[PDB]
């Protein structure tokens, strides 16, 4: 599908309330498996299951590797841009 | 594939 810009407004005291599986070291992107009911990805409305998640915050993750996306998304905070897209 | 929630 289309490639997307999507925001997410999250506070410090939650996640982004996504599960992420995949990573380079698959040879797969960071894919959405999950999107937790009532946390802030849910909130946000434009993260769905299924969606590669690109980049974040400008942070390009097409080529990262699984525990590098956790870390790079764990650490952004407050008002977050995501870059998605549906395949 | 691994999996995490975040």
């Amino acid at each position: 599908g289309p490639i997307r810009k999507v925001l997410l407004l999250k506070e410090d005291h939650e996640g982004l309330g996504i599960s992420i599986t995949g990573g380079k070291e698959h040879g797969v992107p960071i894919l959405i498996s999950e999107i937790h009911p009532g946390q802030p990805a849910d909130r946000c409305g434009g993260l769905h299951v299924g969606d590669a998640i690109l980049a974040v915050n400008g942070v390009n993750l097409r080529d990262t590797k699984h525990k590098e996306a956790v870390t790079i998304l764990s650490q952004q905070r407050g008002e977050i841009e995501f870059e998605v897209v549906y395949v | 594939w691994p999996t995490s929630k975040i």
